[PDB]
C-alpha cells in the first residue's frame, strides 16, 4: 500500500 | 512531544502549507510564502509507509474457521474447544490494540523529531547571520532574496557571502 | 527578512489513541479494522454454496420428504444451514457419530446421489413399501428418500444378504438404519423373527446390530426408535449387508469429492448474484484490511477477527490548525 | 544571581527493570502483580460454596453412608472437594461417563434431593433391604442412600416396570446401578433368572444392560462388580425402568438448576465467615491488580495468572539523591 | 538516558524539591529556594496515569477457570488440555513481562525528555542575559529578584527589560 | 587545531530490518534463529532411541514375525518409526484404543519382554500351534511372537481359565486378541462351540467379547477378522482370562517403566555415534539460540519453532564506511 | 535517525576507529589520530548486552513436543489439536518477528542518541574557545597539544587556561 | 486509577 | 552471553 498524500511523492 | 518541537517551541501547524508535512515560510522584499521540504517529507512518507505495510504484513490471511458441534455427552470437549477459541481471540485482540497504541506513540514522536532536525539543520546553516526570534523563525541580519531563501531551503546557504553585511547589521 | 520552519496542518478530524494520551486529532491516518459487510450470501471464488433450505445435515442426508429434492450432482464452496431447521430426523432415534459426519462433510466439495441398491431388485421376498406418519409428506404418511423400510412379505422375512462394490473412484457415504419396535408383537408382525440381527461389513468397518425391545415415551407420536448409522466406503472396496429383520436398508448413497477451505455455517441471509473472497454468516466482506470485528465465523480469505471497536493507525501529524 | 533546572529525588528504594538495564532505583512505581491471599475459603459474591466433606462427587451423588447427609436443598457458588477423599464409590465397579457428569455439575448452581421412587411402594414383590460390607456405616453393613438393592422375594423375581414423569420444571439427574455377580449361583440366589436384563429409556436416552458373570480379583473384599449410570431427564419427560434382575434402582434423584461462573476445586483450606470476588484453592484474593502469581485455578473475577515473580511499573523518575 | 539530561548534564536529583517531578532552584539577594514546575509535572502525571491505566485496561477480567478430569483411556485429550493451558500461560507471562520492560524504558526516557525540554525552554527565554554555568544552571548578567525569577518560572521573562544591564555586565 | 566526534564504521555486510526501514547494513549483529541440523539421529542426553526398524508400534507390540527381534530389555529416550512401515498388523482387524496406547508409550522409558503365559504349560487340552499366511515369515505361514492362537484339541475346546499376578513392581502391558471366523463351520472346526465367549478381568478392567460371524471382503486374503485389545495391569494386581473359544491368548507381556521427555517420531535419518540435547525428525540441533525454523517436532531441550526465515538482532551501528 | 547525528549532521562513520563504537579524531602540531571513547562505548555495550540477553531469556526452553494420532472417527479432535498447534505457532512467529523489529529500531535510535550526547558533552566543555565547523568537528581558537586533547577526551578540559588566547584569536 | 503524588494535582 | 567486540571491554 501507498500513502498518496501529495502528488509529487515518489509511491 | 518527546523532542519539543511540535506543540512545543513551534506552537501550531500551517494550514497554508498544502504540499508537504514539513517545510518553510519566508518573508522578504519580493514577497512571502510557504514551501514544503520534499526531502524530509519523502523520507517520513517512506518510513511510515514501511511501518503501515509491516503491520499489515505481520497479520497472515485468516483462512476458513467455523464452529464444531458436540453431543450431550461431550461437554468437556466442547468447553475445551471454546476455551481455545476464546484464548486465541483474547490474545489477538490484545496484540492488535497494543501494537496500534505503541506504533502511534512512536509515529508522533518520529514527526516531532523530523521537525526538530529540520530546524536544527537550518540553524546550523545560518549561524550568526541571523537571530532566533522564537517560534521556529529566523530573522536575517542581511537582505535575503528569493535566491538566498532557496539556497537556505535546498541546503546550500553561503554564509561567507553575507557574513560582512550581517556583522555590520548585528554590530 | 525572515524564514520560518513549520509543519503541516489541515482540517482533518481523525482521532487516534496513544499510550500517553487518548483521542488525538491528527492530519492523516489509516483504518486497519474492517466493520462493514454486504448482508448477503455470495459465491466464494466463483462457486455457489450448498443451501439445505428447510433441512439440516441429517434431514438432507437421510432424505427427509419435506425438503425440495436437490439436483443429483452438486458442487459447493461452503454449506449453509438455516437457524430454524424444522426438518431433520423425522423418525425418532439416535444418529450415531453425527457430529463426526458433519466434520467429514466440512471438507467435501461435491456429491453425486446415486442408487446403490435399486428398490425393485435388491431385496426379493421382502416388502419395501413401509411408511410412517412421523415422516409425513403432503399430509400422507411417507419415508426417507434415501432409505427403504424392509418388512416381512407373505408372512415371512427370509435372511437377506446384498453387497455393493465401489467403482465410482471416490469415497462413498453409505447410510442405513436399525428399527427398534416397542413390543415383541410388532417385532413379529414386521420381521417374523424375535431373534433378529443386522450385520454391516467392509474392509475396515465391522458392526452388528441387535433389536432392543422396550416401551418408550412417545416422540413424534412414536414409541419405537430408529438408530441411524453411516460409513465411508473406500474406492474399490465392498460393503455387505446381511439381515433377518429390523434393517432400514440403504437405497441411495453419496459419491464424495474432497476439497479445501469449506465449512458449515448457520445463516439467515439470502443468496444473491454476487461474488466474494470472504463470507461470514452475517454477510460477505470485501476488504484487504488486516482485522475485522464483524464475525468470528469466516470462510475463505478473511481478515483476523478481533473484539476491538477501533483500530486506527496515525500516519500524519498532530493536527493543530490554531 | 542564579536559577537552576532540576528534577525530583526522594528516599524511595523501589527498583524496576528495563530492557537496557536491570534493577533501577526509582522515585515512584506501581506493582501490577498480586501475590497475597487470605488462606481461607470464602463466600463468592455472597453465596457459600458446596463442601462435600469426606466425599468426592461420586460419593455424594451415589449417597455413600459415611458422609454427613446434606440438607435437602442446596445452592452454591462453587464446589469444593478435599484432597484426601476417602469416601467415594464404596462398592467396586465403573462409573460410566463420570467425568462428563462432573463437567455437568460444574455449571449447576442448586440441587433438590427428592424421593423419585419411594422405597415401600415402588417395587412390590421384591426385597429392598439388600446391604453390603463394602459400604459399611458405624460398623454395620449398609448401602447407598440414593440407591436401592432390589433382590428376589419369596423365591421369585417378577419383571418390574416403573416410571417417573418430571414435573419439577427443571432437569432431573437420575442415577442407577447394574450389579454383576461373580458366579451364576449368586445370580440365581439374588435374581432367580440367569438371563436377566435391565432397560432404561427416556425420550432421548435408550440403554440396555446385561449381567456379565465371571470371577474377579477382590476389591474392597468384593469379587462382584457394580456399574453406575446416570442421565438428565428433561422437564416434562418420562423415564422408564424395566428389569427382571440386577437392577440397583434409583430411590432419590436430583432436581438441578443451572448457573454461571461455578466450578469444582480441590482445596485444603477451611470455610470462614468472609466474602470475596475471587477464590483460589489456596485462599481468596482481594485485589484489582491485573495479574496474580498465586494459582492457575480461579473462581469469580480474578486477575490473570502468570508465572512472573515480579511485575513492577515505574511511574516516577530515576532516583538520584546524591 | 536518551536525551542526556537526567543522570547526564544534570547529574543528580533534588531531595529538597518535594512538590513536583521537575522544577527550579533559585538564588538571589532576597534568598534561595526550590519550586516545582506544575505545568510540566501535571502533563507528565496525566501521561503516565493514562499509560498505567491503559496497561490495566488491556488485561480483561479473568473469569472462572478450573481443571477438568479424564479417565485412563483419555490420555490424549488430557495432554491436549494441558498443552492448551501451558501454551496460554507461556504467552501471557511473556506478554506481561515484555510489556512492563518496554514501557519502563519508555517512561524513563519520557522523564529525561521532559527535563531537557524544560531546560531548553528556560535557556531560550533567557538568551544572552545569562550564561550557562553547567549542571543545568544559569547565572544572570543582571539582578533578578523574586518577581524576575517568577517571570522566568511562569514563562513571561522580559528580555529587553534587562538587556542593557546584562550587556553592560557581560561587556 | 581540531577535534572531531564520530562513530565506528567497518566492512560488515550484515543487514537487519526495522519498522521504519528494511534491509539496513550494520556494523554488529546477532542471529537469534537456528537453521542448521546435522541430518542424523543421535543419542539424547546419553540415551539411544528405540528404533522399530520395519515395524510400527502395532507390529512391534503384537510381535510381527517379519521384524528383527529386539533384546529382552530396552531403555530409550525417544521412539522412532520409519515412514514406510510395511509390517504392522498382519492379520486383518481393529486395534482398539491403539492411539491411546501410543500416547501411553510416549511416556515409557523402558520395557522388559517376559513370558506371562508359557506356551507348553498354560493352556492344557488345547492346541497352540495355529498359524496363518497373513503373518508369513521366510515364506512359511506363521504368527505373532507375543500371542498364541488357541484352537480345539482332539475334537474339543474345554473352558480355560488362567491368571497372572503382577509381581514385577511395575505396570504390565498385556495384549490379547479375539478371532472372528467368516462362517459357523469354521467357528465349529476351530473352537467346537458356536456360543463361545472370552472374558478378561482385573481390579479395574472388565470386558467380555463375543464372536460375530459374517462373510467379509478379503483383506490380506482373509475374510476373518482379529480384534486386538490391551490393558495395563497395575503392580500387585491380577489379570484373569476365561474362554471357551476365539481367544488369541497372551504369551509375552511387557513390564513398563515411566519417564519424562520422550515421544514418538517418524524419521528417515539414520542412527549415528553422536549425542545431542535436541532431536528433530530431520536431524539433531546443537544450539543455544532461542528460535529454530527447522522442524515443529522436537525432543529434548530445543529452541522454539517459528516460521520465520530470518530473525537477526542489530547490536552495532548503522554502517556507513563512505 | 531520531536524534539527527548518525547519518545526520555527522554524515558517515570511521573505518579508522577500530577500538570502539563512538570516539574522536584529532589534529594538532604533534600529529593526528583516532581514539574511541571507552566510557560511552562500555555503557552502550552493557545496555545492548542486557537487551540481547533479555530477549533470549524471555523465551523459555522448548521441551518435548510431538504429534498425536487419531482414528477415522476422531476428525474433530484431530482438527482441534491442529488448530491449537497452528494458533500457538502463528502467535509465536508474530511475537518473535515483531519484537526483533521494535528492538532493532530502538537500538539504532540508542546509538544515534549516544553519539549526539557525546558531541554535546564536548561542545559544552569547549564553549567559545572553539568554533563548530560542522560535520561534528571543532576548530580551536588556541593551540591544543596532546595533553589538551586528552583533557577534552577524558572530560577535564580547562576553559579558563585557554580563554585569553582564544579570545585574542577570536578577536 | 490515580497517582496521588502531590496534593495540588488536578486526579 | 557477551558481545566481545573489543578486547578492553570489561564482558
Ligand atoms: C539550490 O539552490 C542554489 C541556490 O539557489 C541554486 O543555485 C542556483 O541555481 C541556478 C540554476 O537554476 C543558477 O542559475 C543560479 O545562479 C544559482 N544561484 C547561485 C547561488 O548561483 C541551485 O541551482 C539549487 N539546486 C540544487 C539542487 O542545489
Ligand atoms: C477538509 O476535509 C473535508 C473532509 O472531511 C473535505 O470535504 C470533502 O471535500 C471534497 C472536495 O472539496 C468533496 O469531494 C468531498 O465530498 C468532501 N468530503 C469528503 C469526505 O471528502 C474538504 O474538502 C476539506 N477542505 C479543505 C479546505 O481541506
Ligand atoms: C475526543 O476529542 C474530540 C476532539 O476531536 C472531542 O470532541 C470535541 O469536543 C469539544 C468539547 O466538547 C467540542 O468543542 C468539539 O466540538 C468536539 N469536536 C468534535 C469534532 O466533536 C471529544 O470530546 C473527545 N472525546 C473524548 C471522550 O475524549
Ligand atoms: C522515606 O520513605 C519511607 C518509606 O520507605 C517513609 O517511611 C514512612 O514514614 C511515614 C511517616 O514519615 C510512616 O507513617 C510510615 O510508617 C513509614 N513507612 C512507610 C512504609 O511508609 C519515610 O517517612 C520517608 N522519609 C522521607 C524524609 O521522605
Ligand atoms: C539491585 O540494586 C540494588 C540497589 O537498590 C542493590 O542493592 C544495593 O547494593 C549495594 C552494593 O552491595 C549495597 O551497598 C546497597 O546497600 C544495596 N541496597 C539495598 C537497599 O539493599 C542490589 O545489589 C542490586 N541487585 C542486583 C542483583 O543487581
Ligand atoms: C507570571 O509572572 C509574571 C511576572 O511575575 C506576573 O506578573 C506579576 O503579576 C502580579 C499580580 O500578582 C502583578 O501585580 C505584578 O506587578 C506582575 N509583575 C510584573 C512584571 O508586572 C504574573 O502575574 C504571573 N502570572 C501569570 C499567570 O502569568
Ligand atoms: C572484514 O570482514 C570480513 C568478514 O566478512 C573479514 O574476513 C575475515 O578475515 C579474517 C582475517 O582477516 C579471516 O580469518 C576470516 O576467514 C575472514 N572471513 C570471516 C568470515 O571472518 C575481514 O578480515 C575484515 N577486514 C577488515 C579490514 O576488517
Ligand atoms: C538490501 O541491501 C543490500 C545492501 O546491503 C542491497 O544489496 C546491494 O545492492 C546494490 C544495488 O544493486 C549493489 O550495488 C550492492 O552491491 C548490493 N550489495 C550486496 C553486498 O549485495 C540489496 O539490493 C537490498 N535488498 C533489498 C531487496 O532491499
Ligand atoms: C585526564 O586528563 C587530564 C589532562 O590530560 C590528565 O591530567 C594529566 O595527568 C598526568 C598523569 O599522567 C599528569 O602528569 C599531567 O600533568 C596531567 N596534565 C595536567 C593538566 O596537569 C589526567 O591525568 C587524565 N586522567 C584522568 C583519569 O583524569
Ligand atoms: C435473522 O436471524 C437472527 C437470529 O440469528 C434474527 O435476530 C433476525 O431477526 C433474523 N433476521 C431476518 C431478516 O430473518
Ligand atoms: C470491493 O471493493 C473495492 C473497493 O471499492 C472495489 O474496488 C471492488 O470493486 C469491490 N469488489 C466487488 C466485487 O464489489
Ligand atoms: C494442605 O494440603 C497440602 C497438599 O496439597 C499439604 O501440603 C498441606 O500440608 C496441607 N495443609 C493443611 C493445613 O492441611
Ligand atoms: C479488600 O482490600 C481493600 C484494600 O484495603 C479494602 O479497601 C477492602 O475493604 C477489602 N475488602 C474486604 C472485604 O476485606
Ligand atoms: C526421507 O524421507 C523423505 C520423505 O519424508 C523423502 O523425501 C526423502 O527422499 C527420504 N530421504 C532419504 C535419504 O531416505
Ligand atoms: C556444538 O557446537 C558448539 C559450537 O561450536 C561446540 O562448542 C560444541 O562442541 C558442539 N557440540 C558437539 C557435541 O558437537
Ligand atoms: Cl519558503
Ligand atoms: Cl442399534
Ligand atoms: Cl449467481
Ligand atoms: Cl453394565
Ligand atoms: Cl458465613
Ligand atoms: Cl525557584
Ligand atoms: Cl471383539
Ligand atoms: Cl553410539
Ligand atoms: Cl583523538
Amino acid at each position: 500500500x501507498a500513502l498518496e498524500y501529495f502528488e509529487w511523492l515518489s509511491x | 512531544g518527546l523532542f519539543g518541537a511540535i506543540a512545543g517551541f513551534i506552537e501550531g501547524g500551517w494550514t497554508g502549507m498544502i504540499d508537504g508535512w514539513y517545510g518553510y515560510h519566508h518573508q522578504n522584499e519580493q514577497g512571502s510564502g510557504y514551501a514544503a521540504d520534499q526531502k524530509s517529507t519523502q523520507n517520513a512518507i517512506n518510513g511510515i509507509t514501511n511501518k503501515v505495510n509491516t503491520v499489515i504484513e505481520k497479520m497472515n490471511i485468516q483462512f476458513t474457521a467455523v464452529g464444531k458441534e458436540f453431543n450431550k455427552l461431550e461437554k468437556r470437549m466442547e468447553n475445551l474447544n471454546k476455551k481455545v477459541d476464546d484464548g486465541f481471540l483474547d490474545i489477538w485482540t490484545y496484540n492488535a490494540e497494543l501494537l496500534v497504541l505503541l506504533e502511534n506513540e512512536r509515529t508522533l514522536d518520529f514527526h516531532d523529531s523530523n521537525v526538530k532536525n529540520l530546524y536544527e539543520k537550518v540553524k546550523s546553516q545560518l549561524k550568526n547571520n541571523a537571530k532566533e526570534i522564537g517560534n521556529g523563525c529566523f530573522e536575517f541580519y542581511h537582505k535575503c532574496d528569493n535566491e538566498c531563501m532557496e539556497s537556505v531551503r535546498n541546503g546550500t546557504y553561503d554564509y561567507p557571502k553575507y557574513s560582512e553585511e550581517s556583522k555590520l547589521n548585528r554590530e | 527578512d525572515t524564514i520560518c520552519i513549520g509543519y503541516h496542518a489541515n482540517n482533518s478530524t481523525d482521532t487516534v489513541d496513544t499510550v500517553l494520551e487518548k483521542n488525538v486529532t491528527v492530519t492523516h491516518s489509516v483504518n486497519l479494522l474492517e466493520d462493514s459487510h454486504n448482508g448477503k450470501l455470495c459465491r466464494l471464488k466463483g462457486i455457489a454454496p450448498l443451501q439445505l433450505g428447510k433441512c439440516n445435515i441429517a434431514g438432507w442426508l437421510l432424505g427427509n420428504p419435506e425438503c425440495d429434492p436437490l439436483l443429483p450432482v452438486r458442487s459447493w464452496s461452503y454449506i449453509v444451514e438455516t437457524p430454524n431447521s424444522e426438518n431433520g430426523i423425522c423418525y425418532p432415534g439416535d444418529f450415531i457419530d453425527y457430529e463426526e459426519l458433519r466434520e467429514q462433510l466440512s471438507s467435501v466439495s461435491s456429491f453425486e446421489r446415486f442408487e446403490i441398491f435399486p428398490k425393485e431388485s435388491s431385496w426379493p421376498n421382502h416388502n419395501t413399501n413401509g411408511v410412517t406418519a412421523a415422516c409425513s409428506h403432503e399430509g400422507k404418511s411417507s419415508f426417507y428418500r434415501n432409505l427403504l423400510w424392509l418388512t416381512e412379505k407373505e408372512g415371512s422375512y427370509p435372511k437377506l444378504k446384498n453387497s455393493y462394490v465401489n467403482k465410482k473412484g471416490k469415497e462413498v457415504l453409505v447410510l442405513w438404519g436399525i428399527h427398534h419396535p416397542p413390543n415383541s408383537k410388532e417385532q413379529q408382525n414386521l420381521y417374523q423373527n424375535e431373534n433378529a440381527y443386522v450385520s454391516v461389513v467392509t474392509s475396515n468397518y465391522n458392526r452388528r446390530f441387535t433389536p432392543e425391545i422396550a416401551e418408550r415415551p412417545k416422540v413424534r407420536d412414536q414409541a419405537g426408535r430408529m438408530n441411524y448409522y453411516w460409513t465411508l466406503l473406500k474406492p474399490g472396496d465392498t460393503i455387505i449387508f446381511e439381515a433377518n429383520g429390523n434393517l432400514i436398508a440403504p437405497m441411495y448413497a453419496f459419491a464424495l469429492s474432497r476439497g479445501f477451505g469449506s465449512g458449515i455455517i448457520t445463516s439467515n441471509a439470502s443468496m444473491h448474484e454476487c461474488n466474494t473472497k470472504c463470507q461470514t454468516p452475517l454477510g460477505a466482506i470485501n476488504s484487504s484490511l488486516p482485522y475485522q470485528n464483524i464475525h468470528p465465523v469466516t470462510i475463505g480469505e478473511c481478515p483476523k477477527y478481533v473484539r476491538s471497536a477501533k483500530l486506527r493507525m496515525v500516519t500524519g501529524l498532530r493536527n493543530i490548525p490554531s
